[PDB]
């Protein structure tokens, strides 16, 4: 049940195209299992997109893709490629490739999966987060990490020394098209006044760095 | 008493020993002569299960056809992996002949005779034979050529009709001629196939109605292939040794299938074809290059006796089903002729 | 064309409990059904193919059964690592999924409210945050009132995955309104409803 290897995360504007590649074999009998492509949007159901026969390039695309999708393989027939054209916002999802096991005759039983390729379709431009304090009143405190694009941000406290009782929530997508999240932690109410609390925020996509002290 | 079993079959044929035609040559050394007076025995009150989709006779025919092509249709250049083989590539004489498949001693072939048997499940009218009928090893895509016809109604075969990853074989009960020509004397590679439009659209209409029975009276739509190599996006076959590729867009033309009295639905349908020198081998072994076509009129008149289809996937399709020409692999061509046979061991 | 009805949509059980999920098909499908497990942030993993064949490597506690129209997936003796969403598949169609959770003793949420920072108001926007910490079960209700006026449509929330050790959840709700709208009203309140509470809880503050 080896993992399939997919290309990295992508950001596209509406109208543009994206290609997701999936290496399913090595370049070194029996019939080859088709390669399947599926996607899963944030907090949505898994959705089948297509299969592709690596032997002859035969394909089958879900009727609801309206011919916007194309699946191909390379000459050595070891890497599959899924191109999605005319992207729209609701194409935003993690895209997977998948395949049945060679030893089996269960063509839909996906023993092999890629790690997933996040694809984000938005009109929004890259932007670092603003970081605001969530001042304390055990007492709770935290940082509001607001108005960034695209995902992800990373958050630590006191440069990693503080890990106990930290909750860093999943990001939500705001109506402005920018993401926002919060990171909270609970501490003794005596800590305040002597113990310094600082959330450290990184946003690789913008090479942005923020360190915010949180105090009452 | 007996039981389903796999064994090494042998072939029989009426090949001409003096002939240079390549099927004749292969069969003269690989097969025995036909049995003049073959024996067939109805097995009264016997019911038997068949499965055309898991039938080892098909694998054996495949090996034979691959072997025939390997020794008869040598390309000038063969490109496999990193190996480049440059050999000699003389023009040949090529015209498939019927091959019968026969069981050895201790074994026998059971044959399903139910008029509308669909390839899977019980047969009520069963007989035993020593050999199959004569099957031409015609290699083609999309359209099945020069095959045998369903006895009564048009028949839809599939391991699972609801499974979009499974090939559908339509078995016609009346053949439609396709007349493919590369004229002499303007590109030498340019060719075309003519088909009687009146005749073809009548048949295709019957096919849609047949599919309606299997898909809950839903709207049935035909479309061109969605993609793939040219061997499968086009009707691909070998005529007189030359490799033809024909565009079938016009054969699957919903306009004329709505029964709508419409202009041009009658009359001759002319498909554009090309003869290619550089091809992908159906045997699965990469690219091969051949020499340019022979001079003069190259003509093949074939019977369309069947159609391979793939059905569009996607859940909640609700209102319709869409079918595109082409499906599966060349083994399925043999399955369409071997569907009614299976081998058993006499115990 | 096929329709798979998967049930229940969510369940909770103690470690070592027996859990079963069902999928009903609108039409006979023989044994052409597979079962998957999917954990948060990960690709699905095949558990069972052809209704009842356990896939190599999968722990022996898992089993599938059924044919025709009635199919089940069972975990004998639920384990911590089994927290996941499970779903059935019939060709390209998937069941709606079942979120398995680990049952612990009921726990009310510690509620906290955070006013926006002076820093943020300079930008013309105001984010008010209500936190619910370490509660169970996950189902909870949060409503915002601004001067006793039920706030609707300007709210977003986020929930954590079930915590490894204490089997609890945390939730945040964030209320977004203009700076002007914020400097208009005095009292901002977070009203919470949860099973571990005899009655709803309200945390609030005066803008000043
Ligand atoms: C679909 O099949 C499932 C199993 O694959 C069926 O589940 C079972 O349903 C019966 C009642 O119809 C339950 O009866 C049980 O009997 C045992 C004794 O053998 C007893 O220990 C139980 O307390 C119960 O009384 C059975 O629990 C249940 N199995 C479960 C829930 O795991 C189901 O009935 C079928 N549904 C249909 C056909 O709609
Ligand atoms: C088959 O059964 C019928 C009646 O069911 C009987 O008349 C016939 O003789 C049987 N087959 C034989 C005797 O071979
Ligand atoms: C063929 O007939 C059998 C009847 O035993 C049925 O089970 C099967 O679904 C049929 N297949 C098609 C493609 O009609
Ligand atoms: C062929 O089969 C169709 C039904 O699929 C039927 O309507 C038609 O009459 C048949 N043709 C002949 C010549 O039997
Ligand atoms: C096949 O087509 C050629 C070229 O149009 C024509 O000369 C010939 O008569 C046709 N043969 C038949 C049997 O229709
Ligand atoms: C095509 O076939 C139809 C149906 O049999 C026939 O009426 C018509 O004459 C044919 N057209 C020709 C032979 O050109
Ligand atoms: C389809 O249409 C026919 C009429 O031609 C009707 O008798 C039949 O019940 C319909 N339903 C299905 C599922 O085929
Ligand atoms: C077939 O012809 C149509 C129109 O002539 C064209 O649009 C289509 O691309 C062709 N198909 C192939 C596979 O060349
Ligand atoms: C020929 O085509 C017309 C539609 O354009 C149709 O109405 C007619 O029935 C067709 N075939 C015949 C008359 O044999
Ligand atoms: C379908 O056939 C009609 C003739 O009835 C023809 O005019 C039209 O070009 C065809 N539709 C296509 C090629 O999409
Ligand atoms: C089909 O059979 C005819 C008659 O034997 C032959 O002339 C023709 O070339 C064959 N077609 C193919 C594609 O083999
Ligand atoms: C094509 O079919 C006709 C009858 O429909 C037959 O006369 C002819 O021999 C067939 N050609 C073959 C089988 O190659
Ligand atoms: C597929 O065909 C089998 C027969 O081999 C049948 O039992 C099963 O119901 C079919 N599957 C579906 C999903 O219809
Ligand atoms: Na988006
Ligand atoms: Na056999
Ligand atoms: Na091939």
């Amino acid at each position: 049940q080896v993992q399939l290897v997919q290309s990295g995360a992508a950001v596209r504007k509406p109208g543009a195209s994206v290609t997701v590649s999936c290496k399913f074999a090595e370049d070194d009998p029996a019939p080859e299992h088709f390669i399947h492509f599926l996607r899963q949007a944030p907090g949505q159901q898994l959705e089948w997109l297509a299969w592709m026969n690596p032997t002859n390039g035969a394909v089958n695309y879900a009727w609801y893709l309206n011919g916007r999708v194309t699946a191909t393989r390379d000459r050595s027939m070891t890497t599959a490629f899924l191109e999605v054209k005319s992207l729209r916002s609701d194409d935003t999802a993690v895209y997977y490739c998948a395949r049945a096991q060679k030893r089996g005759r269960s063509e839909w039983a996906y023993a092999h999966w890629g790690q997933g390729t996040p694809v984000v379709v938005s009109s929004a431009s890259t932007k670092g987060p603003s970081v605001f304090p969530l001042a304390p009143s055990t007492a709770a405190l935290g940082c509001l990490v607001k108005d960034y694009f695209p995902e992800p941000v990373t958050v630590s406290w006191n440069s990693g020394a503080l890990t106990s009782g930290v909750h860093t929530f999943p990001a939500v997508l705001q109506s402005s098209g920018l993401y926002s999240l919060s990171s909270v932690v609970t501490v003794p109410s005596s800590s305040l006044g002597t113990q310094t609390y600082i959330c450290n925020v990184n946003h690789k996509p913008s090479n942005t760095k923020v360190d915010k002290k949180v105090e009452p | 008493v007996w039981k389903d079993a796999d064994t090494t079959l042998f072939c029989a044929s009426d090949a001409k020993a003096h002939e240079t035609e390549v099927h004749n040559v292969w069969a003269t050394h690989a097969c025995v002569p036909t049995d003049p007076n073959p024996q067939e025995i109805h097995l009264e009150n016997v019911t038997e299960n068949f499965n055309m989709w898991k039938n080892n006779m098909v694998e054996q025919m495949q090996e034979d056809v691959i072997s025939l092509w390997d020794q008869s249709l040598q390309p000038c250049v063969k490109l496999t992996g990193g190996s480049v083989i440059k050999q000699a590539c003389p023009k040949i004489s090529f015209d498939p002949i019927p091959i019968h498949y026969c069981t050895p001693a201790g074994y026998v072939i059971l044959k399903c005779n139910d008029k509308n048997f669909n390839g899977t499940g019980p047969c009520k009218n069963v007989s035993s034979v020593q050999c199959t009928h004569g099957i031409k090893p015609v290699v083609s895509t999309q359209l099945l050529l020069n095959g045998s016809l369903a006895e009564e109604e048009i028949i839809i075969r599939s391991e699972n009709l609801t499974n979009n990853a499974k090939t559908i074989i339509v078995h016609l009960n009346k053949s439609v001629e396709i007349n493919c020509t590369r004229p002499s004397n303007g590109d030498i590679r340019k060719a075309y196939c003519e088909i009687n439009g009146t005749k073809w659209n009548k048949v295709l209409k019957q096919v849609t109605e047949k599919l309606k029975e299997h898909f809950n009276n839903k709207t049935i739509i035909f479309q061109p292939p969605s993609g793939g190599d040219l061997e499968i996006t086009m009707h691909h076959f070998n005529c007189r040794g030359e490799f033809f590729y024909c565009n079938t867009t016009q054969l699957f033309n919903n306009t004329c299938i709505g029964n709508e009295t419409m202009k041009g639905c009658n009359g001759t349908i002319t498909l554009p074809c090309k003869i290619k020198q550089i091809i992908n081998m159906w045997q699965g072994t990469g690219q091969a290059m051949y020499a340019p076509p022979i001079d003069g009129k190259i003509n093949c008149v074939s019977n369309i006796t069947g159609i391979l289809l793939t059905r569009d996937g996607g859940a909640n399709n609700t209102s319709n089903e869409t079918f595109r020409p082409g499906g599966g692999n060349i083994k399925d061509n043999w399955r369409s002729e071997l569907y009614k046979y299976k081998v058993v061991q006499i115990e | 064309d096929i329709q798979m009805t998967q049930s229940p949509s969510s369940l909770s059980a103690s470690l070592g409990d027996r859990v079963t999920i069902t999928c009903q098909a609108s039409r006979g499908i023989g044994k052409d059904l597979n079962w998957y497990q999917q954990k948060a942030g990960k690709a699905p993993k095949l558990l069972v193919s052809d209704a009842s064949t356990l896939e190599g490597g999968v722990p022996s506690r898992f089993s599938g059964s059924g044919f025709h129209q009635n199919f089940s997936l069972t975990i004998s003796s639920l384990q911590a690592e089994d927290v996941a969403t499970y779903f059935c598949q019939q060709y390209e169609t998937f069941g709606q999924g079942t979120k398995v959770d680990i049952k612990r003793t009921v726990a009310a949420p510690s509620v906290f409210i955070f006013p926006p920072s002076d820093e943020q108001l300079k930008s013309g926007t105001a984010s008010v945050v209500c936190l619910l910490n370490n509660f169970y079960p996950r189902e909870a209700k949060v409503q915002w009132k601004v001067d006793n006026a039920l706030q609707s449509g300007n709210s977003q929330e986020s929930v954590t995955e079930q915590d490894s050790k204490d089997s609890t959840y945390s939730l945040s709700s964030t209320l977004t309104l203009s700076k002007a709208d914020y400097e208009k009203h005095k009292v901002y309140a977070c009203e919470v409803t949860h099973q571990g509470l005899s009655s709803p809880v309200t945390k609030s503050f005066n803008r000043g």
